[PDB]
């Protein structure tokens, strides 16, 4: 559940990533003198590579979620445990209630 | 966005009288009134239609019974869209539910692919021949106000018969009277067992115990020496059947003293049948 | 969801025996004082 | 102002009067209340206790005098004036249809125990019956000292208006018997009530000799019984056969007293026993 | 004797029915 | 894509619990 | 009366298996699976006719207590009434466990036995098996067992009333629920 | 599966067979046993060795087989339905159904089911059948059967059937009231006349 969630939020970065090297890119191109053109190299690999693996990811995502898709709303549920477990609590609640009340009649009679 | 028709909150009251996380407050609350909507629903349509004996009124969301007829029930489902007994309603709630769940059992699968589907004991029916008896009890849907009557039936005569013990433990003070209730209660039973003993002498005057069998509409009674009485559910019943029972013991106490005191025990009569007739019971007597 | 919600349950339900098996011991004691008391 | 205004607000009542009844017909009631007509703004006529298990509750606005609310006929009994309950009847002043419906059957209801009423003092006048209102009942005694218990209880099922009876220790076909026959014909309750005599007072007997040592019985198969004045009894006895020692019974025989019809007249007889044959017969003196 | 027979009993109920609400409470 | 259900085990399967065809 | 079998069979093969066991747990009856494990076992009586009577006979290994089970199941119907489904005529009838010398005793023998190990889920009158078949070598042992393929079978079966049509369209839609990773279809028992 | 015994209470050589089953059924009103309904029992013989297919209105669910020394089968009763299925390979040997219907009493424990057995129209002898329900072992609550047929039975007092001759601790079942049924059945065809 966290898998493939954290996948989509990895996939978040990465469009963030694609778009900030995109603009790194034409922040050295716009340099009057872009000495590190080799660094140029290295950020213009990135930027296509950001693309391509998010391309990736999506692409995978998409076919996965075609292998378990059916259109149907998911007849199961878990509502019969928690009713039980509320009803356990509430007797836990009444038990508490009553033993208050014998523990003041006991301190009523202990008190004379 | 709940429905409207759920919002607010609900719960079933049922009393005995003698007389004529933001998100998840709101859908368990909604769904709480649902469920109490489906019992009352459920309650209400079996006093109408259902056949039952001493019938009841449902008025608009009150349901009255008197079970016993100085008794008087009261279903009411409080809606509050914005004296009670407990026991009750949770075992409404439990009730329902159990009756949800009947449909949805794994009972009904079949394990023999080839089998069809059904219960399992109606299977068993078949080969492991069943009479009538059994058929019948398998099969009989008995509603939930049969249920929930017997139940307050037997704590409104539970209750009675140990204001009865306790006002003879009060008021008497002769023989002496005890009660040991059990641990474990049904819905529908509930057992005690009754000494009396005078005040001095527990070791010697042993003879008199009874056990009671708290019934839904009787009080079965068996005694230490092999007799089996079966009373009604008033409390004029079990008052008379125990002042019998001290008045009996006044009497083994003084055959049990005189084995101790080396007296010779004449005669012995546990019901004598000379003299005065007396109103509740017979009388005894030693020599 | 329902594997912790049936050991909450049971839980609850321990607890609840525990204390009746406690409280009926001292019943019978207090049963015992009470009914053998001489007034 | 007042004429658009309140014809609205009662054409809204009468459609708000009819949702009602078929929530009434769909969850609870169904085929118990029929809508007989339902002209939207103008009338709405329902019918309770119907023929095939008759009567009518009308509502109309009359088309005349806006002054008056809305107006309520029972066209079938126009019932009988009992002052409380009548005036119940004749308001929906509240917009419950259960409350009304429930109103109407209830006076209906007071009305055939009263007939009911009438007629045991048509028999038996000094009669010590009871009519309660908080159910709408008629305890009936059988014997004249008892308790309240050992009382015929007769409700009036008022979904449905049949009668049903309550004796505490009755089997259930004998029960299922006089309901049927009652609910055939009111004046078939005064055979009953007198057979209803004898029953009881073997439960008064057979509850009298629990403690002892014996074994009751209503039928005695011996031989003989057309020659020995035990043949010449009346067919209401109880043998009572000593344990301890066999051949011996004592004979109940159960008489009526001619003045009196709720008390009885007891006889006890003494016989002995050898295809067993009867040896003699003794009366025990009055007192 | 009586009296102070039935004060122990009281005394050691009473205790052990704070100790049941302290364990209840815990849950 | 990638397969789930190989139809000759299908008919394979189905002979052999439709009559004793594998099985003896 | 007579009651017909509607039947849709199809094939899984065991790596995908899961996925399915978990499609079927959102689309079938809030259940858990049941893991049946069942004794599968064919008589046959060859009377006159050319076509001799077939018998099934199931006995619920893993489930002590469960009454044997005699499955006869008629030969299709050629009728077009049903397009979609296997329509055959069933009669199945729950036995004591002495069935087997019993239908000894009436001229029966045996063909072939099989185990049968698997899930079984529900959705409404609609019952789903998965489960694989297993053969049985060293014929009166059950414990020496070689399964037979490597898919499970699938088979989504419908028990009712003789006739009762709208039954079939049920089935096509379930069956269409799950076209992806299974496909279930109205397969002929000949060839 | 209580402990039954089965026997053929004779003609009385004189009377018709519904005055003599007046007779036991007085007999048991005197005893103070009360009526709690009717009772059937079918039998029919199926051949290609002969199979027995009966059943009991006790166990209305269930169809019993019967192979005549061999074992016996219980079943639902779709197993009738197979019979109608099989039916070129086991005909179904008419005029041989066979059926005993009577009330059945219940006195304390004891179940006594008194039966005209009517092979098509003619009604030809009595089946008694009494059952002791607490019991489960056969041969050991023989005598409580042998006390209470004596009782009411009197003289024609049938003694041990030899499904309780299999002298062991044996649980009685109830394919063992239908062997019995099916040794009566036998004897009234053959009996006949």
């Amino acid at each position: 559940l966290a898998n493939e969630r954290l996948r989509a939020l990895e996939d978040i970065e990465r469009e963030i990533g694609a778009i900030l090297q995109n603009a790194g890119t034409v922040i050295l191109e716009l340099s009057k003198e872009k000495t590190n053109e080799r660094l140029l190299d290295r950020q213009a690999a990135a930027f296509t590579a950001s693309v391509q693996h998010v391309e990736a990811e999506l692409s995978a995502q998409i076919r996965y979620l075609t292998q378990v898709a059916t259109g149907q709303p998911h007849e199961g549920s878990s509502y019969s445990s928690r009713k039980d477990c509320q009803m356990a609590l509430k007797r836990v609640d009444y038990a508490r209630l009553k033993l208050s009340d014998v523990a003041r009649t006991c301190e009523q009679m202990l008190e004379n | 966005q709940i429905p409207s028709d759920l919002e607010g909150s609900a719960y079933i009251k049922v009393s005995i009288q003698k007389q004529a996380p933001h998100w998840q407050t709101k859908l368990e609350a909604a769904q709480n009134v649902l469920l109490c909507k489906e019992i009352f629903a459920q309650l209400s349509r079996e006093a109408v239609q259902i056949k039952s004996q001493v019938p009841h009124i449902v008025v608009k969301n009150q349901i009255i019974s008197q079970p016993f007829p100085s008794l008087q029930l009261s279903i009411s489902l409080c809606h509050s869209s914005n004296d009670h007994l407990y026991v009750l309603e949770h075992n409404l709630h439990l009730l329902i539910r159990e009756f949800h769940k009947q449909t949805l059992s794994s009972i009904m699968m079949p394990h023999p692919a080839s089998a069809p589907f059904g219960h399992k004991r109606m299977r068993l029916s078949g080969p492991q021949a069943f009479d009538k008896n059994e058929i019948n009890s398998l099969q009989s849907s008995e509603g939930l106000l049969e249920k929930i009557i017997k139940q307050a039936k037997h704590i409104f005569l539970r209750s009675r018969a140990a204001a009865t013990i306790d006002s003879l433990a009060s008021r008497i003070e002769d023989p002496q009277i005890q009660a040991h209730w059990s641990n474990i209660n049904d819905v529908y039973e509930s057992s005690v067992k009754v000494l009396i003993t005078s005040q001095g002498y527990e070791q010697i005057c042993k003879s008199i115990q009874l056990q009671l069998n708290i019934g839904v509409e009787q009080i079965r009674v068996v005694h230490r020496d092999g007799r089996v009485i079966t009373l009604s559910y008033q409390e004029q019943e079990l008052q008379d059947f125990l002042l019998s029972q001290m008045s009996q013991h006044q009497v083994h106490a003084v055959q049990q003293l005189a084995k101790v005191m080396g007296w010779q025990v004449l005669s012995f009569s546990n019901h004598v049948g000379l003299g005065p007739i007396e109103s509740i019971g017979n009388a005894s007597a030693i020599t | 969801r329902n594997q912790q919600l049936r050991t909450l349950q049971e839980e609850c339900d321990r607890k609840l025996i525990t204390l009746r098996d406690e409280i009926s011991i001292d019943l019978y004691e207090l049963e015992e004082e009470y009914y053998s008391s001489s007034s | 102002m007042y004429n658009c205004l309140h014809s609205f607000c009662l054409s809204l009542q009468l459609e708000v009067l009819h949702s009602q009844t078929l929530m009434l017909i769909r969850e609870r009631w169904g085929d118990l209340v029929q809508v007989e007509r339902y002209h939207a703004g103008k009338c709405l006529s329902l019918s309770v206790w119907n023929q095939q298990v008759v009567h009518k509750v009308t509502i109309k606005i009359d088309e005349n005098d806006v002054s008056k609310p809305l107006q309520i006929f029972h066209d079938p009994p126009l019932p009988a004036s009992d002052s409380k309950l009548v005036e119940r009847a004749m308001k929906i002043d509240h917009l419950s249809i259960e409350k009304l419906l429930i109103d109407s059957v209830h006076a209906r209801a007071h009305q055939k125990l009263q007939e009911l009423k009438a007629i045991l003092r048509g028999f038996n006048a000094n009669e010590n019956s009871s009519i309660e209102t908080a159910l709408p009942a008629l305890v009936v005694p059988i014997l004249e000292p008892c308790g309240n218990s050992e009382c015929l209880h007769i409700f009036v099922d008022l979904h449905s208006g049949m009668f049903q009876l309550m004796l505490y220790g009755l089997d259930q076909a004998t029960l299922d018997d006089m309901e049927k026959s009652v609910n055939d014909d009111m004046k078939r309750i005064i055979p009953w009530i007198q057979q209803l005599k004898f029953w009881l007072g073997q439960q008064r007997c057979k509850q009298s000799i629990k403690h002892l040592p014996t074994i009751s019985s209503e039928t005695l198969q011996l031989s003989n019984y057309s020659t020995h004045p035990i043949g010449n009894l009346s067919k209401n006895k109880l043998f009572i056969k000593l344990t301890r020692l066999p051949q011996y019974y004592i004979v109940v025989e159960m008489l009526e007293v001619p003045n009196k019809p709720t008390q009885l007249s007891y006889k006890y007889y003494f016989m002995s026993v050898n295809p067993a044959m009867a040896l003699l017969l003794q009366q025990f003196k009055e007192n | 004797n009586e009296l102070q027979r039935k004060d122990a009993l009281v005394q050691k109920h009473l205790t052990k029915l704070r100790h049941w609400q302290q364990v209840l409470e815990d849950i | 894509n990638k397969q789930t259900f190989n139809p000759t085990d299908t008919n394979a399967l189905v002979a052999a619990v439709a009559f004793g065809k594998g099985l003896s | 009366i007579n009651m017909m079998e509607y039947l849709l069979q199809g094939s899984v093969l065991d790596h995908s298996l899961e996925s399915l066991i978990h499609r079927l747990r959102g689309l079938c009856d809030n259940m858990e699976p049941e893991t049946f494990l069942d004794h599968e076992m064919v008589f046959l009586l060859k009377g006159q006719q050319a076509s001799p009577f077939v018998l099934r006979a199931r006995r619920s290994m893993d489930r002590a207590g469960a009454p044997w089970h005699l499955r006869y199941l008629g030969q299709p119907e050629m009728g077009d009434k049903n397009r979609h489904a296997l329509v055959r005529n069933c009669v199945d009838i729950a036995t004591s466990e002495n069935l087997t010398d019993f239908l000894m005793e009436m001229g029966f023998r045996m063909d072939h036995e099989f185990v049968a190990k698997g899930h079984l889920f529900r959705k409404g009158i609609m019952k789903i098996m998965v489960y694989k078949i297993f053969r049985i070598l060293v014929p009166g042992n059950t414990d020496s067992t070689e399964a037979l393929s490597l898919s499970y079978l699938v088979e989504l079966s419908v028990v009712a009333p003789a006739g009762q049509d709208m039954v079939s369209d049920d089935m096509k839609n379930f069956a269409e629920q799950l076209k992806p990773l299974v496909h279930l279809e109205k397969i002929d028992p000949k060839r | 599966m209580g402990v039954t015994c089965v026997s053929q209470m004779p003609v009385a050589e004189g009377k018709s067979v519904q005055q003599t089953v007046e007779l036991l059924t007085r007999k048991l009103e005197m005893l103070g046993a009360e009526k709690q309904g009717t009772f059937c029992v079918d039998c029919e013989t199926y051949h290609t060795k002969l199979m027995y297919v009966m059943h009991n209105s006790e166990y209305p669910l269930s169809c019993f087989a019967l192979f005549e020394n061999g074992p016996c089968l219980i079943a639902d009763t779709n197993f009738d339905v197979l019979m109608v299925k099989l039916k070129g390979f086991f005909q179904s040997a008419k005029a041989s159904k066979i059926e005993t219907r009577g009330t059945r009493y219940q006195y304390c424990d004891f179940l006594v089911k008194v039966g005209t057995v009517t092979m098509g129209p003619s009604a030809r002898g009595i089946s008694v059948e009494v059952e002791y329900g607490p019991c489960v072992v056969a041969s050991d609550c023989w005598s409580l059967l042998l006390e209470f047929l004596q009782s009411f039975l009197g003289s024609h007092t049938p003694g041990a059937p030899a499904v309780f001759g299999n002298r062991h601790d044996a649980v009685y079942g109830p394919a063992d009231t239908m062997v019995q049924y099916m040794e009566l059945f036998n004897k009234i065809r053959k009996q006949q006349q």
